[PDB]
This record gives structure tokens, sequence and C-alpha cells, in this order.
RNA sequence: CGAGAGGUACUUUUCUUUUCUUUCUUCUUCGG
């Protein structure tokens, strides 16, 4: 359980909120974590026309 | 200790000679005919290999050679494999097409020391 | 003994192939080969002389 | 089952050419290639998987 | 279905060929077919989340 | 006495724990100890000293045995 | 001070490279000496094309008034290391911390370096 | 590795010894200090994880990326040893400071009088001195001449430290360095 | 106190250099 002070900040001061092992990703074969979490992350931020996005 | 001597198993037909089969044998001894380059590979692979003529690279190409002699006797070609072919030429050769090297064996010697004489 | 459990747990339980087997159900049998009766195989495995090699492809043609 | 099994083994030695394919395309800085050459976690077989194909699906039950 | 009118019968979804905890699963054929089986069977069933709209009428164990 | 001459470890964390057990129990300790108090580090200073009246009955397989001392013995 | 002092000239890269974020062991044989040479050379610092010339200096020390372990601040690309083999032809290996080095010449020009000794390595682009 | 367990929700139970002569007898025969020999095939028991093994790689395979004066400082903390020469005077014309290279990094784990030779990989150790190495593994994983097993017949002393020493220095530097897995390591283009 | 159910619990546990061949159409050797 890290402390928030001590977490590596995103330049918009985000930090993570659960902090997984790269080491699990090769073993267990799991593509699409990634892409669920690359899909969600183009959803929820802002676009500098939000109808046609792929939701 | 010497090599053997049996050659290839003979081929017998079951059938008589019709006279076109020795046509099929002169024309298809022009093709697969590598009686040429056995004394030559091997006259290049004991210059540049030492412990000439005792390396498995002359050994194959002497089995070879009592191979492609016994090719008018008995209808087993030489099939002269390929990685095993020089593509360069010793000094004793009138070879002057093939990018050659000098040679550093007795025959090098023997090929200087003529042009050491008609100097 | 403990060496040779921490191999037995530590393989392969599924077999390769149909006419393989797996390198559990083969350690099973090699230790488990005193059972004096079963399946009335006998595998045998003969080997061939060394005077076959005088003669141009001796072992196969002897084979 | 006999000509399954010699296709096996012509499959998995003609793949041998087929997964040597991701050192040609992949970086030096690729964390799936940092961690098969460092033999912590996964191989090449895993990174064919993941990148370019599956490859051959087979089982040993009839 | 567009180009050959050739099959006289469509599906309405590819992904209608899975359970109700499969089905719901984002990047299903991604994923290690191993690895599915335990979200859309273990996973998804000891998962804390909506346990009821009435907890009054609900007196379970726990 | 003419089996091994070397102590195994296996006697030595017998004769360790029995050391224990005896200055646990308030025994006169027959090395000087030098400010300490747990009897593990008193009994493994006798060992390295040789200063313990024990004496190992090392039985044989045929039925017989030999009798060794902790002095006798060497410990690496 | 400095026991070998020579002009050297590249002309071969192993990675061969513009980005390639790694060491590039370069080919380098020098001018009146016939002295072949590797030398492994931080490329995106340091920059070397093929072509291109460069002095090499290598020196026991650096103030170059004695006191064995001011300064020499000619060159551009100091190094330290160690010289471990001068298995013979001769030739040096020095490693500087994990960069291989080969200086392979003759033997009359490197004589005077003993073994497992601390020598510098100076280098300027001309 | 010798539990073959993983931080999974296995549980791991223990227990505890009354009798004193149950508690000498604990700690001189089945504990870590005398379990360092593995008795199946004779090497060392313990090895490096994932992290460490990881960060061990990386360390000694770039070696191009240099850290300074307050990076070494930073990282020798956690080493049993001292600081080695810096090796690096000057990298560039505008090079203000002495770097290090991360071979000497990873040398500052070994004693003075260690001595190792790896011949697959070109692995040269000579007075506690990471000398040379060049595209090779094996050599820090488990095998029949790893570091650790050369290390354990050295002296078999103080290796557990020495252990505990490289897994802290090396998460120290993979955090200083990082490593991830984003998507265009899936793409490989 | 015994039976019936569901659940935690073996995770990759052994692929090997990633540099392996297409620049091809080239003198058989000895003596009459
Ligand atoms: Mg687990």
């Amino acid at each position: 359980l890290e402390e928030q002070q001590n977490f590596p900040f995103t330049i918009q001061g985000i930090v993570p909120d659960i902090v997984i092992n790269p080491h699990a990703f090769p073993s267990r074969q799991t593509p699409g974590q990634l892409l669920e979490a690359a899909l969600s992350k183009g959803i929820a931020c802002p676009i500098q026309a939000y109808t046609k996005l792929t939701r | 200790p010497p090599m053997d001597y049996a050659g290839s198993r003979p081929r017998l037909m079951d059938h008589d000679v019709t006279l076109e089969e020795i046509h099929k044998f002169f024309v298809d001894y022009m093709i697969s005919d590598t009686l040429g380059v056995i004394s030559t590979a091997h006259l290049v692979h004991a210059d540049r290999d030492p412990e000439k003529a005792r390396s498995q690279k002359c050994l194959e190409l002497a089995n070879l050679h009592s191979r492609a002699v016994d090719f008018a006797k008995t209808g087993a070609p030489a099939e002269m494999p390929y990685a095993l072919k020089p593509r360069e030429f010793p000094d004793f050769l009138e070879r002057f097409e093939k990018p050659t090297y000098i040679s550093e064996s007795v025959f090098g010697k023997l090929y200087r020391a003529v042009k050491s004489s008609l100097a | 003994a403990c060496a040779l459990s921490e191999a037995a747990y530590s393989a392969l339980d599924q077999p390769i192939s149909l006419l393989e087997t797996s390198p559990l159900l083969n350690l099973k049998n090699v230790l488990e080969c005193g059972s004096k009766k079963g399946q009335r195989e006998q595998t045998m495995s003969l080997y061939l002389s060394e005077y076959l090699s005088k003669k141009k492809h001796g072992f196969e043609y002897g084979s | 089952a006999t000509l399954s099994e010699l296709a096996v083994s012509a499959f998995k030695d003609a793949y041998r050419d087929v997964q040597a394919l991701a050192y040609r395309y992949g970086d030096q800085s690729n964390s799936f290639l940092i961690m098969s050459k460092a033999g912590s976690k996964g191989n090449i077989g895993k990174l064919v998987q993941h990148s370019m194909c599956i490859g051959l699906q087979n089982s040993a039950v009839s | 279905l567009k180009e050959p009118k050739i099959y006289t019968h469509c599906e309405l979804d590819l992904s209608f060929l899975l359970g109700v905890s499969c089905a719901v699963v984002p990047f299903a054929n991604h994923d290690h077919g191993r690895r599915v089986l335990y979200q859309s069977q273990k996973h998804c069933q000891q998962a804390i989340g909506f346990s009821s709209t009435n907890p009054n009428i609900r007196c379970d164990t726990l | 006495r003419k089996t091994s001459k070397f102590m195994t470890k296996y006697e030595r964390a017998r004769i360790l724990g029995t050391r224990a057990l005896q200055i646990s129990m308030n025994a006169p300790v027959m090395v000087e100890l030098e400010g300490e108090t747990d009897p593990l580090e008193i009994a493994m200073k006798e060992l390295r000293q040789r200063k313990i009246p024990f004496t190992i009955r090392r039985y044989l397989p045929d039925g017989s045995f030999e009798e060794w001392g902790v002095d006798e013995l060497i410990v690496e | 001070i400095i026991m070998f002092e020579d002009i050297f000239v590249v002309d071969k890269l192993d990675p061969d490279g513009k980005k390639f974020d790694k060491v590039t062991r370069v080919e380098a044989r020098s001018h009146n000496l016939e002295m072949f040479m590797h030398l492994d050379v931080n490329t995106e610092v340091y920059p070397l094309a093929v072509g291109d010339k460069f002095t090499l200096a290598m020196a026991p020390t650096l103030n170059l008034d004695g006191t064995p372990d001011t300064l020499a601040d000619k060159y551009e690309y100091i190094m330290h290391g160690k010289l471990y083999k001068i298995s013979e032809k001769a030739e040096l290996y020095v490693s500087f911390g994990g960069l291989l080095m080969l200086l392979q010449g003759d033997p009359a020009h490197i004589s005077h370096f003993e073994l497992d000794q601390r020598l510098f390595l100076l280098m300027r682009k001309l | 590795l010798p539990f073959r367990g993983d931080f999974d929700g296995d549980c791991l139970h223990g227990y505890v010894p009354q009798s004193i002569q149950a508690k000498v007898e604990l700690d001189e025969l089945v504990a870590l200090d005398k379990q360092l020999i593995n008795r199946q095939n004779g090497r060392n028991l313990l090895s490096l994880g994932q992290d460490s093994l990881t960060a061990a790689y990386l360390v000694n395979v770039e070696k191009n990326c240099y850290l300074n004066r307050a990076q070494m400082q930073q990282l020798q903390m956690y080493c049993p040893f001292q600081l080695p020469p810096p090796a690096i005077i000057k990298a560039s014309p505008s090079s203000t400071e002495p770097q290090w290279t991360g071979m000497q990094l990873f040398g500052m784990l070994f004693p003075p009088g260690f001595d190792y030779t790896y011949p697959l990989n070109n692995v040269v150790v000579s007075n506690g001195e990471l000398l040379s190495f060049s595209e090779g593994s094996a050599w820090l994983r488990d095998g029949e001449g790893n570091f650790i097993e050369r290390l354990l017949k050295h002296d078999k002393g103080k290796v557990l430290d020495i252990i505990y020493s490289a897994q802290e220095m090396l998460s120290q530097w993979l955090l200083m360095r990082g490593l991830s897995v984003s998507l265009a390591d899936l793409y490989l283009s």
C-alpha cells in the first residue's frame, strides 16, 4: 500500500491506482487487457466532435 | 592402409537391348560426367588444406574418382556435390580467368623454379 | 526419493501424441516395472554386426 | 496416427524459421524480447503467438 | 453477407455463441483460451458487486 | 575409536541441544563467559573451545559401538 | 608520460547505422604503422562517421608531472581502463569498464605495456 | 523457488517449536544458511527472480546508458562493497562530469578475491571486476556454471546478503529506468 | 458426530545460436 506522493505521476498530475508487474503478460498470454485500457483511455480523454467514436 | 576395391552394384535388365538404350547411354554420358573436376578439386584441396591427402575432403574425392572411372563400365554417375568446389585456383595452373591465389605448397615452388630458369 | 518425487510433480501430465506418452507416465512405467506380467508385448531391440560396414551402404542393406 | 506424428515434427522444425522473424522486425527495446532473452518469463514462442501467428494447434486425443 | 448472395441464412451476431458471462468480456478472442475460462466461470461468481435493491426481505447467510 | 575422526553435524546439533538444555536448567558453565546470556552462545563457545565433558557412544550396525570424546573430535 | 601516439582513420562500423541506441565497434587502420584497432565508441554521444581521421594517445597518468595515482585537457574522449590480456603480431586487450579494445599491431611498437595495469585512453578528432 | 509457490492467494503454514532441543537443531540443519546446495543436482538452491534477472540483464546488455556520480552514490547505499574508479573521464567535448558504465555497477556485488569465467557469453571477471560481456544469457540464470554457484563455491559464508543487496540495487536501478509493456511491443513493427 | 455439494490450490515449467546452401556454363590424369 504505497502513498500517493511516492507513485510515478503523469504530467497532468494523474497518479496510477493499481500497479501490476509486466512479467504476468508473456506467461499468461493475455492481450486485450491493454487494448481495453487503450480503448477506455481514448473514451475518457477529451478531444481538442465526440460522435462516431469507437465505444 | 589401402582403400576399397569393389565398385557399385551392376544394373541388369529383365529384357534384351533394343538398340535404343545404347543411344540413351551415349547421350546421357555427356551429362552427369564430372570426371574432369575430381582430379582438379583434389589437387587444389591438397594445396589449400594442411594434412593433405588424409583429410575427409580428400577421401570423398578419392572415392568419387574411383566411382567416376567406372562410369564407362557400369551405369553409376559420380554426382560431384556442392560445397566441395574450391572456387580459387593455385599458382601452378593455366586458369588465368579464375580469381587465383599464390600457392604456398611444393607445387608453387616447382612452378616458380621454372620461371627462375626461363628468365 | 525426494529428488525423484520433485521431478515427478513438476512433469508434463499430458501426452505428446497418440504413439508416445506423457513424461509422467514414462517415469511411472520405468519406476513401476516389476509387475512381472501385462499386455504380452515383450519388445526387443536387435543390433548390427561390425563386419557389415565393409560394403557400400552395408548397414542399410543388412537392416 | 502415424501420418500426423510425422507431420507435427515436420511442422515444428519448419516453424523455427517462422519464429525467427521476431528478431528482424522487433526492436531491441521490446519488453517481450528483453524478458525472453533474459530468461525471466516467457520465450519467443509466446511472442510469435502474441504478434504474428498462433501456429500449430493439435491434440493428442482421438 | 453483402457481396455473395449464396447463403440464404445469416446470424444476428457472432458474439452470441457464448454464455451471458462470456459474451460480456471485452476482447475475448484476443486472450488465451485458458484465461477466459477462469474469468467467465470462477472470477465472475466471486467478484463482489451488486447484491440486491431490497436488503430487508433477504436474510441470506452471507 | 577408529571410525571417522570428525564430528558430524547430526551429532553436533544434538550435543549443542543437550548443552543448551543443561545451561537453561541453571548449570555451571565450564567456559568463562564475557557478557552473554543466551545458552546457545555459551554452548557454541564450549564446543569450539573443547571444554565439555560429553562422550559419544557411536553405535555400529553389527551390534558393537565405539565410545568417542568431544575433545578427541574436531569441528570445522 | 605518453607511451603511444598515432593518427588513426576508421574503415568500418559494426552496426553501421545512425540511431541504433547501442555501442559501435569501430575498425580503424592506422597510417605509417600498419596497426589494426577495435574500439566500442558511443556514437549517439560522440559521433564518428566513416572516413574521418582522429589522433589517439594512451598514457598511464593524466597530470603529466609524475604522481602515479594541470591535467591533460587537450582531448575530448578521455577514458580509463585496464589491460588484462597481452596474449599475442602482438595484440592488446583493454576493457574500459565494459567497453573492449583490441590494439593489434607490430610487436616492437607495443612493448612497454605491463600486465594488469591501469591506463587511460585519450582521443581527439583533429 | 524452494517453496515452489507464488503470491497468488497461496497460503503458507508454519510450525513454532516449543522445546530448546528442537530449537537448537532447527537453525543448524533446516535453516536457509544450511540449505544452500540444491540436493537434486548439486547446484545452488536460490537464484535470481524475474525483476532482478531482467534488471541484471538490462544493466549489462545496454552499455550506453551511463550513470553520473549522484546516481552511483545513491545506488552504492545498497551495495556491500566500495566504489570503483569511474572509467569514463570524458565521453563528450561538453561533458563536465565523469560518468559510470553499466557493467561497473553490477561489479560492486563481487568480492575482491572473486574470479569468474564463462566462455559461452565471454564473461571474464578478474579481481572483483566484470571486465567483458557480449550478448549472452544463462550465466545469471540457474545452470552448471552460473556466478551464484561459483560464489557459493568461493566462500559460502556471505552470499545471502550479496543476493539481498543485488535484489535491492537492481530494483532501485530498474525503478530509475522503468520497465513497461505497451502496444508497440505487441505490434512488433 | 458422520454423508452430499460448491470453492482456494500445478504458473510457461523447456523453443533453440536469430548468422545453415545458389556468384552461375566450364580443362580428367598418363604412354605410343
Ligand atoms: Mg498461485
